[PDB]
C-alpha cells in the first residue's frame, strides 16, 4: 500500500506576487530599473496555509489559554473544598 | 610424556602409507585426536612440576605452549589443503611430513629437562621451517628470506652453545631442576657480562628484538600460509620460553644488563606500531604487529616480576592465536586476488559478510578488547612496568592507541568502502575457511573464561 | 549459615527497624514483595527441597588433606638436594597459606566498608588496622624476591633484615 | 495470549534461576552479598531484640 | 529472600535473551525489532521495583 | 521515505510547471522540445538560472559540466530520469 | 500503522485533528503544571527566608566596644 | 582542574553551537555543553547533583533528538535549517514537543531542567570557586538560550523553504507514542524524582534576591 | 585526494584514481580517510594565530581567577564534636585539643 | 559580592581572608561567650549515618525529616513541616556565620583604627 | 559526470561556473526567499554590466578579480544538497550496491527462485557476447590512429549494432537498491 | 581590495586563485591537449580490458605494481651514504633510546635512594 492516487498539479496562473513581500522586492527593484524573473516561482510559499505566521512569544504560549482555564477551575475547586 | 610423542611419530608412517586422496582427512583427524590427548597436561600443581622422567617434564608454562603447538597442526593442514591442490602426491606427503617433524621438534623442545637437549631441538626446529619457506614459496625472494632467517638465528645461537657448555663445565649440570635449586649469584664481571650476553642474545633474536627484527617480515611475507602460521604462533614464543627458563642463573646481573634491551623494546614497539600505519601489505603489517607484541613480551620478561611472567605467558598464547587467524584471513583474500596488497581489493564486507565478521573479531582481539586474554596479558605487563617505573605507562599508552589505529585501519581499508569494480573472481567463502576461522577464534573466547589456565607457574 | 564459620568472618547482630506506617495508604512495597514471594520463592523452595531429598538419598564425603611438618631450609645442608626439595615445597605451601590469609583479611575489610555504609571511616578502624598489620607482615617476607623466588632467597632477606635490626638495637643501646 | 507466555518464558523463568542461584549458591559463601545495615532512627524498635531507641533531647520547638 | 538482588540481576539477565535468540529463526523475520522493544520495556518495568525499594 | 514512485509524466509536468512560472518565457509559446538559446531567445545566464530552479525543485544539483550543455526541456527530463532511474 | 495521506505539491499538507488536539492538550497540560506549581510552591523561585543586611546590625550583638576599652 | 575543564568545554561548545546550520550538530554541541556543566558541578564537590543533571538531561535531550529526527525524516533527509521554514502549523506535535524540550533545556521554573540546572547555578554561585569559571558558566547559559531560540526560529517560524513536493507526515503511532512518553518524562520526572529521593547535601536556603534570580535573568 | 574532482568518472570512485595514471608516493597518507590539503576559507596562519590566541587567553584568565577567587561574606562551616574528630579518621586514644564554637 | 570589589581593588588588610577566619579570640568582644548546643549524640547520629558534611548543628531536624521520609513513603509530600524546620535551622546557621564574618570585619576595622590612632599620637 | 571532460575551460565556462558558485553561496547567505531574490537580481545586474566587453586582457582582469572577492565572502559553511559530494547522505547507499556478476555465483537452490529473472539475464548475456565482439571491431576501425584524443565514445552506426562499451553503463546496480 | 589568502602546506592554493591558469598560451593548450590524450588512451585501454565478457580476473595495474615496488624493494639499492642520511639516521635511531634510558635511569635512581632512606611509604604495596 503506497501513495498511488495520480496527484495532479495546480494551475500555474494561481501564483501571483501580489500580497507578498516579493511585491515589495519588485518595488525596490523597479526603483533601480530591475525586475526579478523568478518572482512567481516562489509565491506559493506565501499563498496557502503558509500565509499566516506566529511570533516567538506566541509560539512559546501554544497552550497558555487552556492551561490557564484549567488552572483557575482547579484553584477554585480547591478553595471551595478546603474551606469546609 | 611419550603418550603424546609416539602418536606424533606414528603420524609419519600413517601419512606415507595413506591412499593418494585420503592424506588430508587422515592427518586432520589424527592431529585433532593428538591435540585432545595433549589436554591432559593442563592439570598442573602448585608444587614443583609434572616430572614424567629424567628426560621430559611438564610445567604450567610448558603446558599451554604444548597444547597450542598440538592444536596448530590441524589448522595448518586445513589452510594448506587449498593451494597444494595441483601438486603431486609425493610432494604433498613431504609437506605433511615437514609439518609433523616441526610439531615433534617443538613438543620435545618444550619439555626438555636438560638445556643442551633444549638447544638441540630449538635449533632442529630450524630445518623444516627453512625448507618449507624456500621450497613451497611463491616469490623469488624466498631464498633470501630463508638465508636471513637461518643466519640471524645461527649468529644469535652459536655463542649460546659455548655459554651452555662452559656453564656445565663450571656448575656440573645443565638440568633445569638442579640449576634452579643450586642457583648462585653472578658477580658483576666482564666475563659474567659476556656470559649473560651469550645466554640472552640467542633468545632475543627470535622474539625478535627491535634491533634484530629484520628477518621476520621477509620470512613471514615469503612463507606459505602454514609457514606463516607456525612462525607467528609458536616459533616466536621459543625465545620467550628460553628467556624465562634461563634467566634464573642470570640474576643479580640482569638489573644492570637489562637497560639496553628495555629501552630498545619500549621504543621499538612504538616504532613498529607506527610502521604498521604506513604499509602497503597485509602480511608485512601483521608481521610488524607481531614484532610490537613480542617487544612487549620482552619488556615483561626483562622486568622479571610475577605479574610480568603471568602477563607474558597470557600475551604469548593470545598473540599466537590472533596472529595465526590474521594470517589465515590475509591468505583467504590472497587466494582470490593473487596480489596480497590491501588497496587493490576493497569493500569485501558487501561481498563476503561472514568473512567480514571474522575480520572484525580478529581485529578486535588484536586490539586487546576486554575481557580477552590479550588485554589480560597487556594489563598485567603494563601494571608490572608501572611498578617498575611510573614513566613507562606513557610509552605503553602510545602503544595501545597506535595499535588500535592500525588494527581498525586494516579493518577499514579492505572491508569497508566501495568494492573494486574490475575484480569479478571473488567467489563465496568456502566452509573450510569459515571452519578455520571458527577454530581459530573459539579457543580465545573459551580461555577468557579460565585465565588461570594460561597464566604460567607464578599464578 | 553452617556452610562457613561465623568466627572467621565476623558479622554484627544486624539490628533492623520495625515498619511504622504513619498513613493509612497501602504501600506498594509490601504487596509487591508478597506477590513476589508467592510467584518466585515458593517454587524455588520446593525445587530445593526436592533436590535436597535427592541428595540425601545418595551420600558421600571428601576429606581435607593434612600435611606433616618437614625440616625447613635452615635445617638443610649446603648441597643436600633432598632436604632442600622438601623445604622448598613446604615454603611454597606456607606462601600459599599466607596469600589466602591476606585474602581473608581483605575480604573482611571490604565487607566492613560496604556494611557500615556512610560511617565506614569510623566503624571499620579495627579491620583497617588488622589489614595494615597483616600487610606489613606479608610484605616483609616476600616483597622483593621477584620471579624465580625461593626459600633460600627469603631466608637471605630475613637474615639481612635481622642483622639490620640487631645493629640498630646495639647502636640504640650503646647510644 | 502473546503477553502471557512471554512474561513467563522471559521474566518468570529467568528470575527462578537467579533467585535459586543467589539464595543457595552465592549466599552459601561468606561476604558475597552485603547489605547496607539500614538506618536506625530514634523511637524505632528492632524485631530481633525488641528494645526501643530512646527519644531525643526535646529541643525547643518554634516555627 | 530480599528480592532486591534477584530483581536487580534479573533485569540485566533478561536484557541479554534477544542476543541469545539472534541466531534463532525470529532474527530472520520482521518481528525482531518488536521483540527487542518488548524485552526492553519489560526490563524497565521490572527494574522499577528495586527503585521503589530504595525509595 | 514514503516517497511516491515519480514517473516521466510527473517529471515533465514539474519541468513545464517551473518553466511556465518563469516570467521571461510566455507560457503559450514554449514546448517540450523548444530550444533555450534560439526558440526562446534566452541568455546563457538565463539557462543557468533555469538549472538553479531545476536543482531547487528536484532536491538534487546537476554537475556543471552536464548542466552547461542542457538546452531543451526534453533532454533535461531525459537526463534527470537517467539520474533517478525512472521506469516509465 | 497510520492513515493514507497523499503528497500535496506546494499547498499546506493535510492535518489530522488527532495530532492537533494531542499537541494542544499536551501544551495546555504543561502550562497548567507550571501554573499549579507556581501557586502551590512559589518560594522555590522567590525564596522563603529574607536575606539579612550586615550594615543594619547594631554593635551590641556583634561584640563591639567604643574604640577605647580594647 | 575538573571545574576549569568543564567551564571551558561548556563555553567553547555553546559558542560553536550558536552559529551552526546543521540541527544535529547544534544539538550535539548542546549535549557537549551540558557535559561541561556536569563536570563543573563535579568540580565544586556536588556529585549527586551532577547525577540528577545526568538523569534529567537524558530525558529532555533524547526527546530533542526525537524531534530533530522527525523533522529530518519528514523533509526527505534534509538536515540543514536553511531548507526548513514554517513547521509550527505544518507539523504541530513535533512542534510542541520541541518547544517543551527547548524550555526544559533552558530551565523553566518547575520544569525537569529547573530542578537540576537551577541547583547547578545556585551551587556554583554559592561556592568558593574560580571567578572565571563562574563567568564562563553564566555565558554558557546565555549561549544555551541563544542556540535554543536559534533552532526554534530557523526551523519553526519563518516561511517554508523546503522543496515544493511536500511529503510532511506524522500520523504514525510509533513516533507519537515514543515522543509523548519522553514528553511526560520531561514534564514530571524532575519533580517526582527530586521529591522522592532522600536529601544528600546542604541547601543554599538563604540567598540574595538578585543572586537567586541570576539564572532566570541570564536565560 | 579529497580535493580531486568528485564529479569525474574515476575508475576507482572512492579513492578518486584512474587505472593507468601514476600513483603519488604518499598516496596511502592521502586517502580521504586521513590528512587532506583542501584549501580553507581562512588562511592557515590566521587560524593558527586565532586558535593559539584563544587557547592562551583562556589559560591565563583561568590562572587569574585562581589568583582571585569568589566566595560569600561568611565564616567557615562549624562542626560539633571536636571538628568531627572521632568519625573523621578516628584515633580515640589521643584526646585532641577541644574546640568550642562561638555563639553569636 | 560587593566585598570582592572592596578587597581586590581596595585595601587587602581592610577585610579578612576567609581561609584563616577567625583571627581573633572568641570572647574578645564580650566576656559572656556562650557555647553552642547539641541535641543529637554520637550513637544515634551514627545510627542515622547521614553523611560527614551533613553532620552539622542542624542534625535533629534532618533526622526527623528522614523519619517522615521513611514512615510516610507513598505520600512523599506528607511531612513538609520538618523540611521547613531543617531549612530554617540551616538558615539560622548561615545567618550566624554571616554575623561572625561581619563581627570579625568590624573588629579588624576598629583594630586598624587603633594602630592608626596610636601612630598619630606617637608622631605627635 | 556522464559527459567526457574537455581539454580546458573557456572564459565563458569559467564565468558561468563563477556565477553558479556565487549565486549558490549568496543563497546560503540569504536564508529567506525574498532577501535572496533581491540580492540575486542585484548580483545578476552587476554581472551583466561587463557582458559586451571585448578586450580579452580586460576579460581576464574581470572574473579572476571577482574570484578573489568570491573567496573572501564564500560563506565557510555553504548549503550542500544531501546527495552531493559534500552532503550528509553522499554515499549512504554505496554499501547496498552489489555487482551483477555476483548472481553468477548463486547456488542452484537460490536460482530456483526467480527463474524468469535468470532467463532474461541469460538473454542479456547472449546479447552482450555478440555485441562486444562487434564493438571491438567497430571501435578499432573508428578510433583515430595513434590513440584516442578525447575520452568520448562514438555511438552505434549500423542496424544491429549497440553502443560500444555499454555493458557496465547499462548494468548499474541502482541509485537506491535497498 | 580584500585580505589576501596565504597558502600553506596543509592548506594549498585554491584552483581558481592560481596566477598560472590565467596566463594562457598555445604551448599550454597543447600541453593540456596531450595530457588529456594520454589520460584518454589509458581510459580506453582500461575500458577495453574491463568490458570484455571473456575476462574473469583482476585487471593488473602496472602503476600499482610500480608504486609498491618503489615503496618497498627499490629503497636500499638507491641508498647513498650522505651527511643528511647519516645525521637523520643517527638522530632518529639513537637519540630517543638514550633519552629514555636517561629518564628511566634517573627515575629508578631516585626511587632506590628513597627506599634506602625509607621515606617512601610503601604500605599496602604487595603486588609487583
Ligand atoms: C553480551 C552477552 C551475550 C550473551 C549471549 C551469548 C552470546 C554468545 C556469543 C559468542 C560470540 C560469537 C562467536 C564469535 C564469532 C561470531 C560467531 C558468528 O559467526 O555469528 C553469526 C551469527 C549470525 O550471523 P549472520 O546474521 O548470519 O551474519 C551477519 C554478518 O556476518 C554480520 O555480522 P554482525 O555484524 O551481526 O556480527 C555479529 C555481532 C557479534 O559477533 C561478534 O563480534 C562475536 C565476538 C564479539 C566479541 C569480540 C571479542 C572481544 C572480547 C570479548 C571476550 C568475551 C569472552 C566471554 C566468554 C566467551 C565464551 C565463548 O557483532 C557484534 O555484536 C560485535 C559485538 C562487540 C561486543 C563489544 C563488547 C564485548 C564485551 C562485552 C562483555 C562480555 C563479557 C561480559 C561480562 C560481564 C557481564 C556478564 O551472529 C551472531 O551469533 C552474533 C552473536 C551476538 C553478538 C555477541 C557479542 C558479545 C559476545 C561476547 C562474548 C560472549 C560473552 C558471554 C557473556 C555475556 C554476558
Ligand atoms: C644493533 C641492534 C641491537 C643489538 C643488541 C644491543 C644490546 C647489547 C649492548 C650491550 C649493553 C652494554 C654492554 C656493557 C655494559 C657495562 C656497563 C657500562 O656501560 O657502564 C660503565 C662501563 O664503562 C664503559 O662503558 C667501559 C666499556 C666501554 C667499551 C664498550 C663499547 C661502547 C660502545 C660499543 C657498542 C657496540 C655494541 C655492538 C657490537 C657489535 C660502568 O663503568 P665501570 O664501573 O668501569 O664498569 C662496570 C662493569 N664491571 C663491574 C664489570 C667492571
Ligand atoms: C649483538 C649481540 C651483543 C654483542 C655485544 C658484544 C659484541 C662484541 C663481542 C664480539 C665477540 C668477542 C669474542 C671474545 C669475547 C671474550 C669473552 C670471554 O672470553 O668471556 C668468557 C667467560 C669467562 O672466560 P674465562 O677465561 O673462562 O674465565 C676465567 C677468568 N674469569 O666465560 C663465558 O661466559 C663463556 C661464554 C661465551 C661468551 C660469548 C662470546 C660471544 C659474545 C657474546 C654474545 C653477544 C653477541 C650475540 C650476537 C647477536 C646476533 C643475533
Ligand atoms: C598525542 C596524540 C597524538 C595524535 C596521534 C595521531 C595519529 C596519526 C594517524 C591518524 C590517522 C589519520 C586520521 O585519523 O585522519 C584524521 C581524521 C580525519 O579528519 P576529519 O576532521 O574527521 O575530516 C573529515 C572531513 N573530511 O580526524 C582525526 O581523527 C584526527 C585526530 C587527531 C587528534 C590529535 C590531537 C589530540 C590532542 C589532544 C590534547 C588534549 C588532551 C586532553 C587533556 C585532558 C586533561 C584532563
Ligand atoms: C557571496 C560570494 C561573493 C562572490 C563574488 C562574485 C563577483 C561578481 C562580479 C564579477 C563581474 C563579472 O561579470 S566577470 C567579467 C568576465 N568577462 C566577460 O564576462 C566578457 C564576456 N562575457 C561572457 O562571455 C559571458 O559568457 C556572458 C556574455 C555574460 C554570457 O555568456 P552566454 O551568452 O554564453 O551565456
Amino acid at each position: 500500500e503506497h501513495g498511488h492516487s495520480k496527484m495532479e498539479l495546480p494551475d500555474y496562473k494561481q501564483w501571483k506576487i501580489e500580497g507578498t513581500p516579493l511585491e515589495t522586492v519588485q518595488e525596490k527593484l523597479a526603483a533601480r530599473g530591475l525586475r526579478d524573473p523568478w518572482g512567481r516561482n516562489e509565491a506559493w510559499r506565501y499563498s496557502g496555509g503558509f500565509a499566516n505566521n506566529v511570533s516567538f512569544v506566541g509560539a512559546l504560549l501554544k497552550g497558555f489559554k487552556w492551561g490557564f482555564a484549567a488552572f483557575v477551575v482547579a484553584v477554585g475547586a480547591e478553595y471551595y473544598l478546603e474551606s469546609q | 610424556m611419550l603418550k603424546i610423542i609416539i602418536p606424533t611419530t606414528m603420524l609419519l608412517p600413517m601419512t606415507w602409507m595413506s591412499k593418494h586422496n585420503m592424506i588430508w582427512i587422515n592427518a586432520t583427524v589424527h592431529s585433532l585426536l593428538i591435540s585432545l590427548i595433549s589436554l591432559s597436561l593442563l592439570n598442573q600443581l602448585g608444587e614443583n612440576s609434572l616430572n614424567f622422567s629424567l628426560t621430559f617434564f611438564s610445567d604450567s608454562l610448558s603446558a599451554p605452549l604444548l597444547v597450542l603447538t598440538t592444536w596448530l597442526l590441524p589448522l595448518m593442514l586445513m589452510a594448506s589443503q587449498s593451494h597444494l591442490s595441483k601438486e603431486t602426491t609425493t610432494r604433498k606427503k613431504l609437506y605433511i611430513t615437514m609439518l609433523i617433524l616441526l610439531q615433534l621438534f617443538l613438543i620435545m623442545t618444550f619439555t626438555a629437562t636438560e638445556l643442551i637437549l633444549f638447544y638441540i631441538l630449538f635449533e632442529a626446529t630450524l630445518v623444516p621451517t627453512l625448507i618449507i619457506i624456500t621450497r613451497w614459496g611463491n616469490q623469488t625472494e624466498r631464498l633470501n628470506a630463508g638465508l636471513y632467517f637461518l643466519f640471524y638465528t645461527l649468529a644469535g645461537s652459536l655463542p649460546l652453545l659455548v655459554a651452555l657448555v662452559y656453564i656445565q663445565n663450571t656448575t656440573g649440570s645443565l638440568n633445569f631442576l638442579i640449576i634452579h635449586y643450586w642457583s648462585h649469584p653472578l658477580s658483576n664481571s666482564w666475563s659474567n657480562i659476556f656470559m649473560w650476553l651469550a645466554c640472552i642474545m640467542a633468545f632475543m633474536v627470535k622474539m625478535p628484538l627491535y634491533g634484530l627484527h629484520l628477518w621476520l617480515p621477509k620470512a613471514h611475507v615469503e612463507a606459505p600460509i602454514a609457514g606463516s602460521m607456525v612462525l607467528a604462533a609458536v616459533l616466536l614464543k621459543l625465545g620467550g620460553y628460553g628467556m624465562m627458563r634461563i634467566t634464573t642463573i642470570l640474576n643479580p646481573l640482569t638489573n644492570y644488563m637489562a637497560y639496553p634491551f628495555l629501552m630498545l623494546s619500549m621504543w621499538g614497539m612504538i616504532m613498529t606500531s607506527s610502521i604498521c600505519l604506513r604499509q602497503t601489505d597485509l602480511k608485512s603489517l601483521i608481521a610488524y604487529s607481531s614484532v610490537s607484541h613480542m617487544a612487549l613480551v620482552i619488556v615483561a620478561i626483562m622486568i622479571q616480576t610475577p605479574w610480568s611472567f603471568m602477563g607474558a605467558t597470557a600475551l604469548m598464547i593470545a598473540h599466537g592465536l590472533t596472529s595465526s587467524m590474521l594470517f589465515c584471513l590475509a591468505n583467504t583474500n590472497y587466494e582470490r586476488v593473487h596480489s596480497r596488497t590491501m588497496i587493490l581489493a576493497r569493500g569485501l564486507q558487501t561481498l563476503l559478510p561472514l568473512m567480514a565478521t571474522w575480520w572484525l573479531v580478529a581485529s578486535l582481539t588484536n586490539l586487546a578488547l576486554p575481557p580477552s586474554i590479550n588485554l589480560i596479558g597487556e594489563l598485567f605487563i603494563i601494571t608490572a612496568s608501572f611498578s617498575w617505573s611510573n614513566i613507562t605507562i606513557i610509552l605503553m599508552g602510545m602503544n595501545m592507541m597506535i595499535t588500535a589505529l592500525y588494527s581498525l585501519y586494516m579493518l577499514i581499508t579492505t572491508q569497508r568502502g566501495k568494492y573494486t569494480h574490475h575484480i569479478n573472481n571473488i567467489k563465496p567463502s568456502f566452509t573450510r575457511e569459515n571452519a578455520l576461522m571458527a577454530l581459530h577464534i573459539l579457543p580465545l573466547l573459551l580461555l577468557t573464561l579460565n585465565p588461570k589456565m594460561i597464566l604460567g607457574p607464578l599464578y | 549459615p553452617d556452610s562457613w564459620d561465623k568466627d572467621v568472618y565476623p558479622e554484627p547482630p544486624r539490628r533492623t527497624p520495625a515498619p511504622a506506617p504513619q498513613t493509612s495508604l497501602p504501600n506498594p512495597v509490601t504487596y509487591l514483595t508478597k506477590i513476589f514471594d508467592l510467584l518466585v520463592d515458593r517454587p524455588v523452595t520446593l525445587a530445593r527441597e526436592f533436590i535436597e531429598q535427592q541428595h540425601a538419598k545418595n551420600r558421600y564425603y571428601y576429606y581435607h588433606r593434612e600435611f606433616r611438618r618437614v625440616p625447613d631450609i635452615t635445617e638443610c645442608e649446603e648441597k643436600d638436594i633432598l632436604c632442600m626439595f622438601e623445604a622448598e615445597m613446604q615454603w611454597r605451601r606456607d606462601y600459599k597459606v599466607d596469600q589466602e590469609i591476606v585474602n581473608i583479611i581483605q575480604e573482611r575489610l571490604k565487607a566492613c566498608q560496604q556494611r557500615e555504609g556512610e560511617s565506614y571511616r569510623q566503624n571499620c578502624a579495627k579491620e583497617l588496622e588488622q589489614f595494615t598489620q597483616v600487610s606489613k607482615a606479608f610484605q616483609d617476607r616476600y616483597s622483593d624476591l621477584g620471579a624465580h623466588y625461593s626459600a633460600r632467597k627469603c631466608l637471605a632477606k630475613q637474615k639481612q633484615r635481622m642483622l639490620a635490626e640487631r645493629k640498630a638495637a646495639k647502636e640504640a643501646a650503646a647510644a | 495470549y502473546r503477553h502471557s507466555i512471554f512474561a513467563v518464558t522471559h521474566v518468570l523463568i529467568p528470575v527462578w534461576i537467579i533467585h535459586y542461584y543467589l539464595k543457595y549458591h552465592v549466599t552459601a559463601k561468606p561476604y558475597t552479598v552485603v547489605e547496607r545495615k539500614p538506618r536506625i532512627f530514634p523511637g524505632d524498635t528492632i524485631l530481633e531484640t525488641g528494645e526501643v531507641i530512646p527519644l531525643m533531647k526535646e529541643f525547643p520547638d518554634q516555627h | 529472600m530480599n528480592p532486591f538482588a534477584s530483581l536487580t540481576l534479573t533485569t540485566l539477565t533478561i536484557l541479554t535473551i534477544p542476543i541469545m535468540m539472534s541466531n534463532s529463526n525470529i532474527y530472520k523475520t520482521n518481528l525482531y525489532p518488536n521483540y527487542v522493544k518488548t524485552t526492553v520495556s519489560y526490563a524497565f518495568t521490572l527494574s522499577l521495583v528495586p527503585l521503589l525499594m530504595f525509595m | 521515505s514514503d516517497a511516491p514512485p515519480l514517473t516521466l509524466e510527473a517529471i515533465k509536468d514539474r519541468v513545464l510547471y517551473v518553466l511556465k512560472l518563469y516570467d521571461k518565457i510566455d507560457p503559450e509559446k514554449l514546448s517540450v522540445n523548444s530550444h533555450f538559446m534560439k526558440d526562446l531567445g534566452l541568455d546563457s545566464l538565463d539557462q543557468v538560472e533555469i538549472i538553479m530552479a531545476m536543482e531547487d525543485e528536484f532536491g538534487f544539483e546537476i554537475p556543471d559540466i552536464d548542466a552547461e550543455k542542457l538546452m531543451c526541456p526534453q533532454e533535461i527530463v531525459d537526463y534527470i530520469a537517467d539520474k533517478k532511474d525512472v521506469y516509465e | 500503522g497510520g492513515v493514507h495521506i497523499e503528497p500535496r505539491y506546494r499547498q499546506f499538507p493535510q492535518l489530522t485533528r488527532s495530532q492537533l488536539i494531542q499537541a494542544e492538550f499536551f501544551s495546555a497540560t504543561m502550562w497548567f503544571w507550571i501554573l499549579w506549581r507556581f501557586w502551590h510552591d512559589s518560594d522555590a523561585v522567590l525564596g522563603h527566608f529574607p536575606y539579612p543586611d550586615p550594615s543594619q546590625w547594631t554593635d551590641e550583638e556583634l561584640g563591639i566596644l567604643p574604640d577605647d576599652e580594647d | 582542574m575538573t571545574l576549569c575543564l568543564g567551564a571551558i568545554t561548556t563555553l567553547f561548545t555553546a559558542l560553536c553551537a550558536i552559529t551552526q546550520n546543521d540541527i544535529k550538530k547544534i544539538v550535539a554541541f548542546s549535549t557537549s555543553s551540558q557535559l561541561g556543566l556536569m563536570m563543573v558541578t563535579i568540580g565544586i564537590n556536588q556529585p549527586h547533583l551532577a547525577f540528577l543533571h545526568i538523569c534529567m538531561h537524558a530525558f529532555f535531550k533524547a526527546m530533542l533528538f526525537m524531534c530533530s529526527g522527525s523533522i529530518i525524516h519528514s523533509l526527505n533527509d534534509e538536515q540543514d535549517i536553511r531548507k526548513m521554514g514554517g513547521l509550527y502549523k505544518a507539523m504541530p506535535f513535533t512542534t510542541t514537543a520541541l518547544i517543551i524540550g527547548s524550555l526544559a533545556l533552558t530551565g523553566m521554573p518547575y520544569l525537569t531542567g529547573f530542578y537540576s540546572k537551577d541547583l547547578i547555578i545556585e551551587a556554583v554561585n554559592m561556592s568558593y570557586t574560580n571567578a572565571w569559571a563562574l563567568l564562563m558558566t553564566l555565558i554558557a547559559t546565555s549561549l544555551t538560550a541563544a542556540y535554543s531560540t536559534r533552532i526554534i526560529f530557523f526551523a519553526f517560524l519563518g516561511k517554508p523553504r523546503f522543496p515544493p513536493l511536500v511529503l510532511i507526515n506524522e500520523n504514525n503511532p510509533l513516533l507519537i507514542n515514543s515522543i509523548k512518553r519522553l514528553l511526560i518524562g520531561s514534564i514530571f520526572a524532575g519533580f517526582i524524582i527530586s521529591n522522592n529521593i532522600p536529601p544528600m547535601t546542604v541547601p543554599n536556603t538563604t540567598m540574595p534576591l538578585y543572586m537567586k534570580m541570576t539564572a532566570l535573568i541570564v536565560t | 585526494q579529497q580535493e580531486r574532482d568528485p564529479w569525474y568518472d574515476w575508475d576507482h570512485p572512492d579513492l578518486r584514481l584512474n587505472w593507468g595514471e601514476p600513483i603519488h608516493w604518499d598516496l596511502d597518507m592521502y586517502i580521504r580517510n586521513r590528512v587532506d590539503t583542501s584549501p580553507t576559507p581562512v588562511s592557515w596562519n590566521t587560524m593558527c594565530k586565532h586558535l593559539f590566541g584563544f587557547v592562551a587567553f583562556m589559560l591565563f584568565m583561568f590562572w587569574v581567577g585562581e589568583i582571585y577567587p569568589s566566595y560569600q561574606p561568611v565564616g567557615p562551616k562549624q562542626y560539633p564534636y571536636n571538628d568531627l574528630y572521632l568519625e573523621r579518621g578516628g584515633d580515640p586514644t589521643k584526646e585532641p585539643e577541644p574546640v568550642v564554637h562561638y555563639e553569636i | 559580592g560587593a566585598h570582592l570589589a572592596r578587597r581586590y581593588l581596595g585595601d587587602a588588610s581592610k577585610e579578612p581572608d576567609p581561609l584563616r577566619m577567625p583571627t581573633f579570640p572568641p570572647d574578645y568582644g564580650f566576656p559572656e561567650r556562650k557555647e553552642r548546643e547539641m541535641v543529637a549524640t554520637q550513637q544515634e547520629m551514627n545510627d542515622a549515618q547521614l553523611m560527614l558534611q551533613q553532620r552539622d548543628y542542624c542534625a535533629h531536624y534532618l533526622i526527623q525529616l528522614l523519619k517522615c521520609k521513611r514512615d510516610s513513603f507513598p505520600n512523599f509530600l506528607a511531612c513538609k513541616h520538618e523540611q521547613h524546620d531543617w531549612d530554617y535551622c540551616e538558615h539560622l546557621d548561615y545567618v550566624k556565620r554571616m554575623k561572625e564574618f561581619e563581627r570579625e570585619r568590624r573588629l579588624l576595622q576598629r583594630k586598624k583604627r587603633r594602630e592608626q590612632r596610636e601612630a598619630e599620637m606617637a608622631r605627635g | 559526470a556522464f559527459s567526457a571532460p574537455a581539454a580546458y575551460l573557456t572564459h565563458q565556462q569559467k564565468v558561468l561556473r563563477l556565477y553558479k558558485r556565487a549565486l549558490r553561496h549568496l543563497e546560503s547567505w540569504c536564508v529567506h526567499r525574498d532577501k535572496y531574490r533581491y540580492f540575486a537580481c542585484l548580483m545578476r545586474a552587476r554581472f551583466d554590466e561587463h557582458k559586451n566587453e571585448k578586450d580579452m586582457v580586460k576579460a581576464t582582469q574581470l572574473l579572476r578579480q571577482a574570484e578573489e572577492e568570491f573567496w573572501y565572502g564564500q560563506h565557510p559553511q555553504p548549503y550542500i544538497f544531501p546527495e552531493s559530494p559534500g552532503g550528509t547522505s553522499y554515499e549512504r547507499y554505496e554499501c547496498y550496491k552489489v555487482p551483477e556478476w555476483c548472481l553468477d555465483d548463486w547456488h542452484p537452490s537460490e536460482k530456483a527462485m526467480y527463474p524468469d529473472y535468470f532467463a532474461k539475464r541469460e538473454q542479456w548475456k547472449r546479447l552482450r557476447r555478440e555485441s562486444w565482439e562487434r564493438e571491438v571491431k567497430q571501435l578499432q576501425e573508428e578510433t583515430p590512429p595513434g590513440g584516442p584524443r578525447t575520452e568520448a565514445l562514438p555511438p552505434a552506426r549500423k542496424e544491429g549494432d549497440l553502443p560500444p562499451l555499454w555493458w557496465h553503463i547499462v548494468t548499474r546496480p541502482r541509485e537506491r537498491p535497498m | 581590495s580584500f585580505p589576501k589568502y596565504k597558502p600553506s602546506r596543509l592548506a594549498t592554493l585554491p584552483a581558481t586563485l592560481d596566477p598560472a591558469e590565467y596566463d594562457i598560451s598555445p604551448e599550454t593548450r597543447k600541453a593540456q591537449a596531450e595530457r588529456l590524450a594520454i589520460r584518454s588512451r589509458l581510459k580506453r585501454e582500461y575500458l577495453l580490458q574491463y568490458n570484455d565478457p571473456n575476462r574473469l580476473g583482476v585487471i593488473e595495474d602496472p602503476a600499482l605494481i610500480r608504486w609498491t615496488y618503489a615503496r618497498s624493494a627499490n629503497i636500499y639499492p638507491n641508498f647513498r651514504p650522505t651527511p643528511k642520511t647519516s645525521l637523520l639516521g643517527a638522530l632518529f635511531g639513537i637519540g630517543p633510546l638514550f633519552f629514555w634510558y636517561y629518564v628511566f635511569k634517573t627515575d629508578r635512581d631516585k626511587k632506590e635512594k628513597l627506599i634506602q632512606e625509607g621515606k617512601l611509604d610503601q604500605t599496602f604495596n604487595i603486588s609487583y
